RNA sequence: GGUGAAAUUCUUGGAUUUAUUGAAGACUAACUACUGCGAAAGCAUUUGCCAAGGACGUUUUCAUUAAUCAAGAACGAAAGUUAGGGGAUCGAAGAUGAUCAGAUACCGUCGUAGUCUUAACCAUAAACUAUGCCGACUAGGGAUCGGGUGGUGUUUUUUUAAUGACCCACUCGGCACCUUACGAGAAAUCAAAGUCUUUGGGUUCUGGGGGGAGUAUGGUCGCAAGGCUGAAACUUAAAGGAAUUG
């Protein structure tokens, strides 16, 4: 005879700058009491919302993302970014026998420090003249464009904070670039950031968290 | 009488001119003539010395204090050592495992020598005759060699007497048992072979 | 010629303390006697006396390490594991 | 390689081993380069270091033992300096060393 | 437009669990899993069983915070069948049929890399 | 004598492959042999596929079907799974329909 | 029986004759 | 929880489930295929370094230096042994819950050794293509891997190139498959298992009815378990192969 709803209390959740809205969800702690109140408590996890359900458009589908939690005032809760991920089903369609699969990926840091690492992922696809059923690489091909990969990954970032990195990948701007240096070597397709992870992250700073607020 | 070579390292008295000799537990790799560095601010390598909360989570250390100061506590014997498996800033703890394997918390600004102490593997050699066994108690006190209780009279033991040579009730005895009691396995918690993967999680 | 089938310098014990003590030390008393590569001088002049003491014949140098051994397992891998936590203090 | 670039100079060069003998020709300025074995002394480094700035002699250090060294310069004991009087055919004076 | 959840809905073999939680997901409510709703301890895992629960589930879940939940289907995974089971099928359509918002859903059953040798032996399973 | 010139199933200038886990039995199995099938099922049904896109939101979104390849025992696929068994000369027919 | 097993049977004895023969070393 | 169904078991210790985060050891999912490589065993995440190798290209160099091989030696899945480390997982042994008439088992639970690695042993697998190696000749077909050659072939545009991927033909050398059968087989089937009574290119090993038996004995190797070598007396008219029909 207690029913914890009469208890809990109620919040909602508030996105980060670069996307399309800031309103996201709602979601349960408890009242603040003194000894264990509902602030310093909790507060610090992630909600993973498709960036297609953040972005409103459906070329965006797929690719979900983490936002970790950082401050609270006024029943308003921000929250940062702590990571991106793709959608199971994308990828597992995206998997087709028949052809060569690439993976690479690399750890590195930004301007404001933060550590992450990011994946990639690509395909082999046939020519619009191709005969021959399957169209895999030379794994001389395979070494190269990790290498290239790793070459235009590592640029990218180091792209002052998460900020300019989070407005980079949105876009896929990293996609196009490595299609570039790519065709030199094998037409490929798809070739998606997939996922990245963070590892580790600098201080509070109160200050520069409220860059992406207002 | 120890399993471990020392080592004689001598500082400046920053109070007075002189020269201050310590007497150290030698980390294996440390050598004559090498320069020791110790203190907060000091670096990372085998043989200098540092309070724990200012060196990473995974060092590994020797003769480390149990408080902060008392010259050194833990893991001095040859071969030995203690792992720091993170800290508290707040309240400034050092949580580590020591070489029994269990895991104490000490004070971070409790020192500690990079390293582990040398002389290690010594006892992974047969002692072969009883003289290795008898010079080796030659020079650390009269405990060797030893009399089965069982091989006593009743007065000599408890585990004394009989017209067979036995031991006649439990050998476990309580902890509460009382001086001329215990002996035997003290508040053993249980007996008979060990079976299985030890240690700890 | 050659003297001994296996014993090699365990010979000295005879037939006592049974084969496989005289095999387990063979290992370790072999292991202490030989000399060792200085990791100063170059020459292999390092030696052993009592037990964890390890001195190099010209260049005077001693260093501490294992009981029958110069560099130990455990101190070869501590030696790695510090190389690297030190690493992670700079860059 | 670094090395295949001291085979040339052994074989192509004129050169002297050791210590004393390279301080004989860093004080008459005949050394163009000296090199140094990783495990040799400090001390010796620093006062061939200090007698090769006033030859203005460039010095590389070899990172390796004199074991190696000597191994390096095709000789079957070992060498804790090499001094180069004479650079052969080789192009160790001018390159990266 | 709506107040959004997580129906994360575990389906094995032998038993089906369905609860929402908070987006977040650190605050959960009201779970109710399908061999609550029978005991013939086989049954536990059959559909009409699975829609006895999300009956109880669906309940609850407008009855205190949400107007709609995203769900997220998961088998047994790691080194067992990975596959749906019986009960996860009955769930959704017995929650999304209880008048509940249904929106971007994906499967996130967990998939190894091959490790962690499985059980039954090399002679497998055999009867 | 020989029923099969594939043997159990095709290996040729190999040797050594390596086992998988039937998926029913547990059964280790080389993958040359695994009688597999893709598994290519929608989350939703023939029953559930109109109250999906009814009482949710978007304009009838995506359907996002689920895919794992299947790995079977011979014993096990025998049991169930395609296999039937077949005529002297039908078994030769590797056509998959 | 299994030949298997009969290779069991007939190595167990080989072992079992060692030691009945060994007693009258 | 687990199963055909159950039970042993886990649950005021918030069990199962949720979340963040961490540790330990193992494995390399999907891509993975009548695909690659290595003498075989065997080998699938990344990168760096260390050496190795085939096929190809070659109007380069040497010039019979080779073929196959008792003795002898290098390697050698798994389990197994010694000495450390590791010990997540799975898990001979053992103890259990059930099922049975019994049930030392199949199924369920617990779990020792083992599994992983270092040093040293062990040297067996249906280690299989149940098929020695080098050379030659004898027949048709489209695929595929690697190398090369040929082009007023496509696709990538920048301004045409150059490249890279791709298409067609041809040729060496791979892993294979298809269809024929001149031919071979006892047959199943075989581009070798063919060019064998029209019997000879070179060369190594093994077999000689079925049991007894890979037993006994000796020698040799190993810490062990066991490896190599390896009989006989006696017994018996069949054992056996492929295919046909029930
Ligand atoms: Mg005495
Ligand atoms: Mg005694
Ligand atoms: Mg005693
Ligand atoms: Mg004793
Ligand atoms: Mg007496
Ligand atoms: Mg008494
Ligand atoms: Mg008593
Ligand atoms: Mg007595
Ligand atoms: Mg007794
Ligand atoms: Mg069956
Ligand atoms: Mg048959
Ligand atoms: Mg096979
Ligand atoms: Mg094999
Ligand atoms: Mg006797
Ligand atoms: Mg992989
Ligand atoms: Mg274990
Ligand atoms: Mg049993
Ligand atoms: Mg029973
Ligand atoms: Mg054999
Ligand atoms: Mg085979
Ligand atoms: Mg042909
Ligand atoms: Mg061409
Ligand atoms: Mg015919
Ligand atoms: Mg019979
Ligand atoms: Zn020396
Ligand atoms: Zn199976």
């Amino acid at each position: 005879v207690v029913d914890p709803f009469t208890r809990k209390e109620w919040f909602d959740i508030k996105a980060p700058s670069t996307f399309e809205n800031r309103n996201v969800g709602k979601t349960l702690v408890n009242k603040s009491t003194g000894l264990k109140s509902a602030s310093d408590a909790l507060k610090g996890r992630v909600v993973e919302v498709c960036l297609a359900d953040l972005q409103g458009s459906e070329d965006h589908s797929f690719r979900k993302i983490k936002l970790r939690v950082d401050e609270v005032q006024g029943k308003n809760l921000l929250t940062n970014f702590h990571g991106m991920d793709f959608t199971t089903d994308k990828l597992r369609s995206m998997v087709r026998k028949w052809q060569t699969l690439i993976e690479a990926n690399v750890t590195v840091k930004t301007s404001d420090d933060y550590v992450l690492r990011i994946f990639a992922i690509a395909f082999t696809r046939k020519q619009a003249n191709q005969v021959k059923r399957h169209s895999y690489a030379q794994s001389s091909h395979i070494r190269a464009i990790r290498k290239v990969i790793s070459e235009i990954l590592t640029k990218e970032v180091q792209g002052s904070t998460l900020a300019q990195l989070t407005s980079k990948l949105i876009p896929e701007v990293i996609n196009k670039e490595i299609e570039n240096a790519t065709k030199d070597i094998f037409p490929l397709q798809n070739i998606h950031v997939r996922k990245v992870k963070l590892l580790k992250q600098p201080k509070f700073d109160v200050g520069a968290l409220m860059a992406l607020h207002g | 009488g120890r399993g471990a070579p020392l080592a004689k390292v001598v500082f400046r008295d920053p109070y007075k001119y002189r020269l201050r000799e310590e007497i150290f537990i030698a980390n294996e790799g440390v050598h004559t003539g090498q320069f020791i560095y110790a203190g907060k601010k000091a670096s990372l390598n085998v043989g200098n010395v540092l309070p724990l909360g200012s060196v990473p989570e995974g060092t590994i250390v020797s003769n480390v204090e149990e408080k902060p100061g008392d010259r050194g506590a833990l893991a001095r014997a040859s071969g030995n050592y203690v792992i720091i498996i993170g800290h508290n800033p707040d309240e400034n703890k050092t949580r580590v495992r020591l070489p029994s394997g269990a895991k104490k918390v000490i004070s971070s600004d409790a020192r500690g020598v990079i390293g582990v102490i040398a002389g290690g593997g010594r006892v992974d050699k047969p002692l072969l005759k009883a003289g290795r066994a008898f010079h080796k108690y030659r020079l650390k006190r009269n405990s060797w060699p030893k009399t089965r209780g069982v091989a006593m009279n009743p007065v000599d033991h408890p585990h004394g007497g009989g017209n067979h040579q036995h031991i006649g009730k439990a050998s476990t005895i309580s902890r509460g048992a009382v001086s001329g009691q215990k002996a035997g396995l003290i508040a053993a918690r249980r007996t008979g072979l060990l079976r299985g993967s030890q240690k700890t999680q | 010629a050659k003297r001994t089938k296996k014993v090699g310098i365990t010979g000295k014990y005879g037939v006592r303390y049974g084969s496989s003590l005289r095999r387990q030390v063979k290992k370790l008393e072999i292991q202490q006697h030989a000399r060792y590569d200085c990791s100063f001088c170059g020459k292999k002049t390092v030696k052993r006396g009592a037990a964890g003491i390890w001195t190099c014949s010209c260049c005077k140098k001693t260093v501490a390490g294992g009981a029958y051994t110069v560099s130990t397992a455990a101190a070869a891998t501590v030696r790695s594991t510090i190389r690297r936590l030190r690493e992670m203090v700079e860059a | 390689s670094i090395n295949q670039k001291l085979a040339l100079v052994i074989k192509s060069g004129k050169y002297t081993l050791g210590y004393k003998s390279t301080v004989k020709s860093l004080r008459q300025g005949k050394s163009k380069l000296i090199i140094i074995a990783a495990n040799t002394p400090v001390l010796r480094k620093s006062e061939l270091e200090y007698y090769a700035m006033l030859s203005k002699t460039k010095v590389y250090y070899f990172q390796g033992g004199n074991n190696e060294l000597g191994t390096a310069v095709g000789k079957l004991f070992r060498v804790g300096v090499v001094s180069i009087l004479e650079a052969g055919d080789s192009d160790i004076l001018t390159t990266l060393a | 437009s709506q107040v959004f959840g997580v129906a994360r809905i575990y389906a094995s073999f032998n038993d089906t669990f369905v609860h929402v939680t908070d987006l977040s997901g650190k605050e959960t409510i009201a779970r109710v899993t399908g061999g609550m709703k029978v005991k013939a301890d086989r049954d536990e895992s059959s559909p009409y069983a699975a829609m006895l629960a999300a009956q109880d589930v669906a309940a609850k879940c407008k009855e205190v915070g949400i107007t709609a939940v995203h769900v997220k289907i998961r088998a047994t995974g790691g080194t067992r069948t990975k596959t749906p089971g019986p009960g996860g099928q009955a769930a959704l359509r017995a929650l999304a049929r209880s008048g509940l918002r249904i929106g971007r859903i994906e499967d996130v059953t967990p998939v190894p890399s091959d490790s962690t040798r499985k059980k039954g032996g090399r002679r497998g399973r055999r009867l | 004598p020989k029923k099969r010139a594939s043997n159990g199933r095709n290996k040729k200038g190999r040797g050594h492959v390596k086992p998988v886990r039937c998926v029913n039995c547990s059964k280790s199995i080389p993958k040359d042999k695994a009688i597999k099938r893709m598994a290519i099922r929608n989350i939703v049904e023939a029953a559930a596929v109109r109250d999906l896109s009814e009482a949710s939101v978007y304009p009838e979104y995506a359907l996002p079907k689920t895919y794992n390849k299947l790995h079977y025992c011979v014993s096990c696929a025998i049991h169930a799974r395609i296999v039937r068994v077949r005529s002297r000369e039908d078994r030769k027919n590797r056509a998959p329909p | 029986m299994r030949a298997k097993w009969r290779k069991k049977r007939t190595r167990r004895l080989k072992r079992k004759r060692r030691k009945v023969r060994a007693r009258s070393k």
